[PDB]
């Protein structure tokens, strides 16, 4: 339900009482990625990479689809910024995401 | 108001009568003929006309002859029998516009509603369209001269609706239709510059003549206009234009291939049957 | 509103400063601008919306005009920070800037010059003007030859 | 192999794994990233059959990754395994300048201007090497336009689109012109 950008129906079932039991450090990191994800925020996702990765080191092969939702968000802000952007420099609009240019320019290469 | 007209030839043509009832009498004055069409619709389509006695004096110019009896009388005839047209204005066959006309036309401004003016020529020897639409109506100017009867150029088109291009074209049997290719496009473009030529050359001369010679004002506030369009091309020095030299060029180059391509496509039976005729024929001649 | 209704001239808002400012004070009419200024933020978030509203605006007046005014050079007689204009680019990109030209060694911007195909551009306007010359050459031409006639 | 679907383990010619590792060469170095995201990434054969040799996958993913820096400390193991074979052996030297220049078409294609300092530790080796194959791979090569040194860094046009892809017939035009000339060779004899 995460793939498909719903967070508001996250919330509405971190809410309610029935699965509110059942939850756990598990579910911390899909609040998190669901935060990340309202928020369309790219390093508080990297956060929720790097925190959590001692509950994400056990996780399913859907880290594919995991990263392929971080590559989405990527591609998202990539075609906001740079599409207004015909020639500009690489620390300019790199500093907004405040990260490097070695993992963004494979990207944006590939 | 309106912004185009439609004349058909036949009105021209009773011109053509016009100047075939004369009767050798010496005349050949500016013959004034009752215009018809249909004022209904927004463009005007004239469909035939007829013509009224009309005399005017040699040294006097106010003078001007009509009837109102032969016009109720021949309109009225011509409304009973066909009344899907009604009058819309008149013509007349004179080169030059006079001062009398703004009475001649005023009549008709009185009794019909407002009249369109054309003007051509008694000789066809004017290579540009015979017929100009005029508008009679009043505008203000600028300058502050009086409010007087201004004759605007509609532009016009020579158009046959059904039978008069069936019945002109088996009449010449020498005039061709539009036939894209070689001919029609490149007899355009060889006579086209004298079509511009004998216009603009004909044109500057009694204009530059009134630029010194001039007076009487002949609205020199549109020369201003007239210049500056005509200062609207200072010489561009073609340098944003050079790709699309490529580009036409370009396109140059494709019309190229497929004449080299197709051409050398059409050298296939030619370039077989000229071999395999002539040596099966000359082997089975005897 | 007469400064507001079209062609907004650059001029300076510390003389609309003192305008808005008696527009308080005095009390003959539109008087409830206390009111306006009621709440703690809403008056605030009005007033920075509303000169952040007329200073993009203004753009969107001269984006019309490609005199190329150098934002670099405006930034310099709007006597404000470069930081806060790249924030009104950032209202840009929602406000549908995708037609412009940026550099990246100078700080000029371009509202123009596209890539501009010939057929479709230089085809336009070479038809609009060629044309233009020929029909409106073709009018005064024979429409003065008939105000000439009237001389003799 | 497109077919390998329906292949089964062949004890007369050759193994299926024979077979697989026989068809990843030609498919690994004859496909660019479109062919292979169509037909072996989407396909779900070679993600069955790279769980048998690590090296596989790192010779795709790779390769496809784009890093020279493990692909070229790996190499040597397609260097030598490229030979002493039956019938892959004589065709060592293809394969090898084919794949090589195709990478640095692969990298060379996404990237206009190319420092020295990137390049270098992108593919892990000394300029002095890299001078001399790009110098022999400018006419010997034929991949891009010229490149220059004012700079010292690599930097190309290409302007091989706009006027040279109207420009690809003109080598047809002028056989065609030729053969066109022999067509008024054939006339009168």
């Amino acid at each position: 339900k995460i793939m498909l950008n719903t967070p508001e129906d996250v919330q509405a079932l971190v809410s309610g009482k029935l699965a509110l039991r059942y939850a756990g450090r598990q579910t911390e990191a899909l609040k998190c990625v669901a935060q990340a994800s309202k928020n369309r925020s790219l390093a508080d996702f990297e956060k929720a990479l790097t925190d959590y990765r001692a509950e994400l080191r056990d996780d399913p092969i859907i880290s594919t689809h995991l990263a392929k939702l971080y590559d989405n968000l990527l591609e998202q802000n990539l075609i906001r910024v740079i599409e207004p952007f015909s020639r500009v420099q690489i620390e300019h609009i790199s500093s907004l995401i405040k990260l490097s240019k070695a993992d963004v320019e494979r990207k944006l290469s590939q | 108001a309106v912004q185009k007209v439609v004349v058909h030839p036949l009105v021209l043509l009773s011109v053509v009568d016009h100047f075939n009832r004369i009767g050798k009498v010496g005349n050949q004055k500016r013959v004034v003929g009752v215009l018809l069409g249909s004022w209904q619709k927004k463009v005007l389509d004239v469909s035939n006309s007829f013509a009224v006695p009309f005399d005017e004096d040699d040294k006097d110019d106010s003078v001007w002859f009509l009837d109102h009896d032969y016009l109720e009388n021949m309109y009225g005839m011509f409304k009973k029998v066909n009344a899907r047209e009604r009058i819309v204005g008149w013509y007349h066959t004179g080169p030059k516009l006079h001062k009398n006309d703004i009475a001649i036309n005023e009549l008709m401004k009185r009794y019909c509603p407002n009249s369109v003016l054309v003007i051509i020529d008694v000789k066809p020897k004017d290579l540009g369209l015979p017929t100009e639409a005029y508008i009679s109506v009043e505008e203000v100017h600028d300058d502050g001269t009086p409010t007087s009867k201004t004759f605007e150029h509609v532009t016009s088109e020579i158009g046959a609706e059904e039978a008069e291009e069936v019945g002109v074209e088996h009449l010449l049997r020498d005039i061709k239709d539009t036939t894209v290719g070689t001919l029609s496009q490149r007899i355009t473009n060889q006579v086209h510059g004298l079509k511009g030529l004998n216009s603009k050359l004909l044109d500057i001369r009694s204009y530059l003549e009134k630029v010194a010679t001039g007076k009487l004002p002949i609205n020199h506030q549109i020369i201003y206009q007239l210049q500056d369009v005509f200062n609207l091309l200072p010489d561009v020095s073609l340098q944003e234009f050079v790709k699309a030299f490529y580009l036409k060029t370009n396109d140059q180059m494709v019309v190229v291939y497929l004449a080299s391509l197709i051409r050398s496509v059409v050298a296939l039976h030619n370039l077989i049957n000229n071999k395999i005729a002539n040596r099966d024929a000359e082997k089975k001649e005897g | 509103l007469l400064k507001l209704f079209t062609t907004m001239e650059l001029m300076r808002w510390s003389t609309l400063v003192e305008d808005y400012g008696m527009e308080l004070r005095k009390g003959s009419l539109e008087s409830p601008a206390t009111d306006v200024f009621g709440s703690t933020e809403e008056g605030e978030k009005r007033w920075k919306d509303l000169k952040n509203r007329v200073v993009e605006h203004n753009i969107r007046i001269m984006a019309k005009y490609y005199t190329r005014i150098t934002m670099k050079r405006m930034a310099q007689l709007l006597d404000l920070s470069v930081d806060e204009s790249e924030a009104f680019l950032s209202n840009l990109v929602v406000n549908k800037t995708i037609f412009a030209k940026v550099d990246r060694l100078a700080g000029i911007i371009n509202f123009q010059r596209p890539k501009d195909p010939n057929n479709l551009l230089n085809d336009w306007s070479q038809k609009l003007n060629s044309l233009m010359s020929l029909v409106n050459k073709t009018t005064h031409l024979i429409a003065k030859e008939e105000m000439i006639h009237n001389l003799q | 192999f497109l077919d390998t679907v329906s292949t089964f383990t062949s004890y007369e010619l050759m193994d299926y794994k024979t077979f697989v590792t026989y068809t990843v060469y030609v498919s690994m170095i004859a496909l660019e990233r479109p062919d292979l995201r169509e037909k072996v990434i989407k396909g779900a054969e070679i993600l069955e059959v790279l769980h048998s040799l690590p090296a596989v996958r790192q010779y795709l993913f790779s390769l496809y990754e784009c890093r020279y820096s493990v692909f070229f400390q790996s190499l040597a193991v397609v260097e030598q395994e490229m030979k002493k074979d039956w019938l892959f052996a004589p065709h060592y030297r293809y394969y090898v300048r084919e794949m090589r220049i195709h990478a640095y078409s692969q990298l060379l294609e996404s990237y206009r201007s190319l420092t020295l300092g990137y390049m270098a530790e992108a593919f892990g080796v000394g300029v002095e090497f890299i001078d001399q194959e790009l110098s022999r791979f400018i006419a010997a090569g034929r991949l891009h336009c010229k490149i220059d040194k004012v700079n010292e860094i690599v930097e190309t046009n290409r302007p091989d689109s706009k006027n040279w892809q109207y420009q690809e017939t003109i080598k047809k035009g002028d056989l065609l012109l030729n053969r066109v000339q022999k067509l008024s060779r054939v006339i009168n004899m």
